[PDB]
């Protein structure tokens, strides 16, 4: 029993890198934003927030493992 | 037996094999056999054609 | 154990198919090759 | 000029007619199973099947020999 | 039946003879030594 | 009497069962069993024809043909399903691949002499770091030798493997209850592809052997 | 002028066969070799040297190879 | 039988980075849509669908994924 | 003794990740699918059944993935 | 004898992770396949086929990682 | 009892490398800058502030990850 | 002893993984001979041997992986 | 009490190899400052301190975490 | 050292995938020369001697791995 | 005593493979060298310093995982 | 002990998949290699030195993997 709170230390240490994906994920949005942008000037007001919707619901994925990692660790 | 179903699924196999391969090998040859004939022919007679010149 | 039963056997194939081939079967179809060219060729 | 019509006659002088030597009717009590599998008509590839056919027998054979 | 043509092999491919005899010789040292396990 | 001996017999004889019984008695025409002698000549000569490309190119195209209708056939013939494998050992594929590196390296030593040892930079470094390409692929030098026979060798036995295990699956799988025969036709099917795939993984794999170990010819034969 | 007297009746009397002699879809390279020994002759000098391509082959009979 | 609620924790824990691909993948989603419109403006109400319907199915992935781990969890 | 169904767990939790491309590999299909039809609109209807198929049976492997989970579960 | 089949379970839980390289895998030949129509019209009944040759001509191969999970999971 | 420090020791370790994310992610949206520098020079005030808006907020789920590995370890 | 044979089986659960080197490897053999076969229809025949010999050279390092795993399974 | 160097060591052990993420990380940057400079000749100079902005706080995340394995290593 | 035989076997079982870089590797190879090959078509026996070059230099360092799989375990 | 060693060696173990990262970083450098000075010749001495300056302070930082596996064996 | 052999051996195992990234950045190495004298093939001479320069010493770097295990293992 004094066990179980160390394994749940543990796998919270491991539940962590899920949200890996999201550090190598909506940055590349940005990368295509900039393709988006850099070829095609005049469509900032088009991809703008079309790239911050591809943002948000992308990081909710890592949002999703960090909040399951921090009721873990809890 | 375990082996007599690989015997089970290569019966089906060689049956499909000449189901799609066996006749397209099959008229494979045939249009290179007819190719070589046709070619082999045409020289023996533009050869015997050659010797109508002289 | 027993590497030089099928080692030897092996060995004595492969020298087998490559004498066998080189002398024979290789230059059996070359054969044709050369027939069909001086047909054609004339 | 000269080479090529002499060969032309030293080449048709001497093959045979009407494909002559035929060579329809031979056997050695193995080269009718080629003539009827391996000539000119069929040259069907049931035969290497029907050879599969021995290998069919024989590892099964083998396995009557050392399994069953 | 068929034409028997000397095609050369003999002073053409020794180093392969000469590595089939080699691996022949040094695999019976080889279980002639080890295969005591 | 040992059964790979017998193994050879038939390989020999279905080697004298493709030219001899494939002979419509010396026809010109190259019938049906003669055009697949036919084709794997043409795509094994044009093959080696552009690989090495030198002056002396034939002397060694009987044995890149011997070395590759040795694989075709025997890799063939444990395809029938009541048959022991012929290249499945690890023993006589890898006896078969330190037989061709030795060969290679001792042709190269006997024809290039005290610079055949040149053969491992292959172009232009800078100074400082010139002994590492030596010492960078000295496993390829004596690594390449286990792995042209370990390649064939290990498909071989895990694709014999395979289909022993998975037959052993399909048989084991169905002597529980009647309804296991109900849609269990799908691994039936999987392992029928996985015999389109053992075609392939014969056929390409001596094909494999055939373009590495040439090659390797013009590694060691030619001076680049 | 008597130059023509034999060699016209030849090549008449040689189409002659030509038109009637011809074995093509069954001719066999015994029969061949048995007239032209200058085949085997190239041939063997050719494996003997070893030049293993066969030249001026491809331009009318198709390689039929896998590539 | 202590140890099976912690190796729960932990087993729940490593359930949660199988969203490392969901949270690579739905943003590389936007990523070509973005660079799907600068390419073509015209074209904006026939590959937002598509994004969004393949976005969508796709996030189901990592979904699958923690609920997965949820139900592991409890 | 109480090893097994602990260990049965953390094996679900260690092979949930079989989903992991799963999230990704498939937003690859339809990354491809915008990139099919920004540079050529007129071919969309052809293509569309294509990528479904992709889709599907390029989804039919993180389903594997998920019911040995499954099955190792139960 | 009781720790031989939970080490197993464990076993086929790792060993199903392999095909993650058939799911990325068969995905990137689709999507150069819609590269290959896209661009081409009338390449796609030549090259659809060689591309479903190219759909379960190594998707097999992750399932090799899951006959491993079926084996020694059960056997 | 002296079994929980060391489980928090080795969790903070397998949480760190999260982090590859964002060590990779920022990257390719610099890599994305200099390609919209690059291949369009006139355009930087469109693409830079919002690159550095990526790098921010791509940098920032890192840094949850970094911060959670020190959290469980002290 | 009764250690050892579990540790095989776990052995080539984590050996069977390295075929995903193979299942990821043979995908894009395929798909540069389709993106090349794309833009000049008639190499097609001239680059299918370079292709599926490229195959064969994959799929038989994938091949490796599991006969790795068969004499430990074994 | 033991244990728990050792469990240190591996656990900087585990939390050395986020470092990988600077191995990738700046070298894309440099693939991209050379299809800076080679697509674009005269743009070294605007293009190359961006670069190396681009260089010095991404290789943070290396920084970051094998200084983790520092204060794993004296605290 | 009933233990020590287990621990090899699960060395060779994660020294099976350092692999996972051959499968890659020569797969790209040969991915960049169809690639290659089929934007410049008259140049097949010239990058392709290099090709396979680049194909043993990656099964050289895709084999160490292996060798380490093998030496350990006889 | 006899086991904060064996800690050492598979520290040692883990802490080898972040060099993975380094050779991949170290390749591709090179590799956009290459598709660089290629395609444009005349930039070769603009380039190269830099580029291996570009080399050198990537590299040294995957050495950075090793002299970590020298402070964790000796 | 006799563990601290066993952890050797496993040490010896993991500590092998750090060359994983070397085998596949030369193999990236030669690819643009191919891509780039596959686009212009006079540069041969030029960059084929240079390339596999850059080959050599993004392997190396990756091969102290192997060294690092060879001391360990030996």
């Amino acid at each position: 029993m004094q066990l179980v709170l160390a394994a749940k230390y543990i796998g919270a240490g491991i539940s962590t890198i899920g949200l890996l994906g999201a550090g190598i994920g909506i940055a590349i949005v940005f990368a295509a934003l900039i393709n988006g942008v850099s070829r095609n000037p005049s469509i900032k007001d088009t991809v703008f927030p079309m790239a911050i919707l591809g943002f948000a619901l992308s990081e909710a994925t890592g949002l999703f493992c960090l909040m399951v990692s921090f009721l873990l660790l809890f | 037996n375990d082996e007599s179903i690989l015997l089970l699924t290569f019966l089906g196999f060689t049956g499909l094999v000449a189901k799609y391969l066996a006749p397209a090998y099959k008229d494979f040859a045939d249009a290179r056999m007819k190719k070589v004939s046709d070619v082999l022919n045409a020289s023996r007679n533009k050869h015997v054609e050659a010797v109508k010149d002289r | 154990f027993y590497f030089m039963n099928q080692l030897t056997y092996g060995f004595l194939l492969m020298i087998t198919l490559l004498i066998l081939f080189s002398q024979f079967f290789l230059p059996m179809i070359l054969r044709l090759y050369v027939s069909r060219l001086f047909i054609s060729k004339l | 000029p000269n080479a090529k019509r002499i060969a032309n006659v030293v080449h048709f002088y001497k093959s045979l007619p009407q494909g002559p030597a035929p060579a329809i009717k031979a056997n050695t009590r193995l080269a009718r199973y080629k003539a009827k599998y391996f000539d000119g008509d069929n040259a069907s590839g049931k035969p290497l099947w029907h050879f599969a056919l021995g290998i069919i027998a024989f590892g099964y054979s083998m396995e009557y020999y050392f399994h069953l | 039946m068929l034409k028997r043509f000397p095609t050369p092999i003999l002073k053409v491919y020794w180093p392969f003879f000469v590595a089939g005899a080699a691996v022949y010789y040094g695999m019976s040292k080889a279980a002639d030594l080890s295969s005591n396990t | 009497l040992t059964t790979f001996s017998l193994y050879t017999i038939i390989v020999l004889l279905v080697i004298t069962s493709l030219y001899t019984l494939t002979n419509n008695n010396n026809k010109i025409i190259g019938s049906r069993w003669l055009i697949s002698q036919e084709a794997i000549y043409d795509t094994i000569m044009n093959m080696t024809k552009g690989q090495i490309g030198g002056k002396n190119w034939g002397l060694y195209f009987p044995m890149i043909f011997t070395l590759f209708m040795f694989i075709f056939i025997a890799n063939l013939i444990s395809m029938i399903p009541y048959s022991f494998a012929l290249s499945a050992h690890l023993v006589f594929i890898i006896s078969l691949s330190i037989v061709i590196w030795l060969g290679n390296t001792i042709l190269g030593l006997y024809k290039h002499g005290w610079v055949f040892f040149s053969l491992f930079v292959p172009a232009g470094t800078p100074l400082p770091l010139v002994p590492l390409l030596v010492i960078i692929e000295t496993l390829s030098y004596f690594a390449r030798a286990i792995s042209l026979g370990l390649r064939l060798g290990s498909n071989i036995l895990a694709g014999h493997l395979l289909m022993v295990i998975l037959a052993g699956l399909t048989f084991n799988f169905m002597l529980i209850n009647l309804f296991t025969l109900v849609f269990g036709f799908v691994p039936l099917a999987m392992i029928l592809a996985i015999m389109m795939l053992e075609f392939a993984i014969g056929i390409i794999q001596g094909y494999v052997w055939a373009i590495l170990t040439a090659s390797y010819l013009k590694d060691a034969v030619y001076l680049h | 002028e008597s130059l023509v007297s034999k060699e016209l009746k030849d090549l008449q009397s040689t189409l002659d066969n030509i038109q009637s002699a011809r074995p093509f879809d069954e001719l066999t390279v015994d029969d061949l070799t048995k007239i032209k020994p200058e085949i085997d002759a190239k041939v063997e000098e050719m494996v003997k040297k070893g030049k293993w391509d066969v030249p001026g082959y491809k331009d009318r009979f198709g390689n039929l190879n896998v590539m």
